[PDB]
């Protein structure tokens, strides 16, 4: 999961 | 006065859905790449096409290019269309999203479709969907226990997350919000009133959590989406004749 | 997954509805009096009381006082309540409203009710209703051709879209509160609340400035705007 | 009518  | 009144969606065409897909950025901005954004792009194309939209997509446009494309679309006639959809998949903060090379204030884009600027969409839903971060807060988990028209009317602004917060993206599956939006569009898009559908999306996204993270403090963090309605009628996407 | 899921509204109490009612302002803010605002206050009091709310009003509080009162309310238990409603009737611009003496950013008020700050409202609707200007644009008329996020379950109901003037009749009250109250009276106890707010959007969008000292403002318009972070259908069936 |  990555942060936008 | 009829509580059940729906927008008339009986035009020749459903309308255009634009997707601005931003995966990489000019190096000086030092923005991380958005692996998985292409899954979102494809997912949206499938689900909106299935609802009759003419989907157009653009990858990594610079601000000048993006602005030109958006101006062009706000200039063409939408007279024989039911509505207009515009999707941004990118980084963001405050009230702006990023093009390849610079930020653009979201109001700069929506303003071009206000009633006085775009006569052919007057009375028609103007739907903007934004998958992007909106600030640097990371939400924490909790547990329970006849008439004229305003030029600003009939917009629906659909954000992946509430104001001020990080939004989440899976590197292969795509963003939390676009996945859940597309799942709901696939099952319910052709029957359910669209704000009801967005509400289901709020619930779906609110159920997710950061299950694993290199930063242990981020484990279990959350996200609630947020949509703003200036719609004046019920909105459906029944299959067109 | 139930597409028809509704919030549980079967607690002992409906909940509190706060109304912050601002008619006059510290002289140096150079803000005009808001005649018609006590009409809004009384109208809302009646409609929300009818829906079961415990209505509490505060008139012309200074910022410090207002903040104290809101903190107090966010601190008391809402365990036995269905939801919480908070209304502001005032001047505003940008992202703030005015207390008697100073502006307050709306986020300052709402933040006190986020899930980590108010545990007893977690999973319950937190509804904010704001009758106030939001900028200096006057809209013109046109014609057609699991855990939970701490930010969840807010509903922000604005009398007008971002950046615009909002309108108030000196006797009948604001356009938005009149139409909201009319819709609460007819449909509050039956229709889903966002569905009802959409009706309000349509009602307000039909109004126009019929007469004005400033000829350029005749026929000007207003569309309200609500933002939902709700996760379920919201109804106010009789308790 | 007045402006808020
Ligand atoms: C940029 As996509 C595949
Ligand atoms: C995928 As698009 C044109
Ligand atoms: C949210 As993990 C890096
Ligand atoms: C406040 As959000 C759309
Ligand atoms: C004076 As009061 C309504
Ligand atoms: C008017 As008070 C409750
Ligand atoms: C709107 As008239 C003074
Ligand atoms: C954008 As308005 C709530
Ligand atoms: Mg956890």
């Amino acid at each position: 999961v990555e942060i936008d | 006065f009829d509580p059940a009144e729906k927008y008339k969606m009986d035009h020749r065409r459903r309308g255009i859905a634009l997707i601005f897909n931003h995966e990489r950025f000019f190096w000086h901005l030092t923005l991380p790449e958005r692996r998985g954004t292409c899954a979102d792009r494809d997912n949206l194309t499938r689900r909106f096409s299935d609802l009759g939209f003419e989907v157009k997509c653009f990858n990594d446009l610079k601000a000048e290019e993006l602005l030109l494309k958006i101006h062009e679309v706000s200039t063409v006639s939408h007279a024989d269309a039911d509505c207009f959809v515009c999707v941004f998949l990118s980084h963001g903060e405050g009230n702006h999203i990023y093009a390849y090379d610079a930020k653009i204030e979201i109001q700069t884009l929506t303003g071009l479709f206000k009633g006085d600027k775009c006569h052919s969409l007057v009375g028609k839903p103007k739907i903007f969907i934004i998958q992007a971060c909106r600030g640097n807060q990371h939400d924490v988990p909790v547990i329970p226990l006849v008439y004229t028209l305003p030029a600003g009317a009939d917009f629906l602004m659909c954000y992946s997350v509430a104001e001020g917060y990080y939004s989440h993206r899976e590197t292969v599956n795509g963003s939390w919000y676009i996945q859940d939006l597309c799942e709901m569009l696939g099952k319910y898009g052709s029957s359910l009133e669209f704000t009801e559908l967005l509400t289901l999306v709020n619930r779906k996204v609110s159920q997710r959590r950061v299950d694993f993270c290199k930063d242990p403090s981020a484990i279990g963090k959350k996200q609630v989406p947020c949509f703003a309605s200036m719609l004046t009628k019920k909105l459906h996407f029944f299959p067109k004749s």
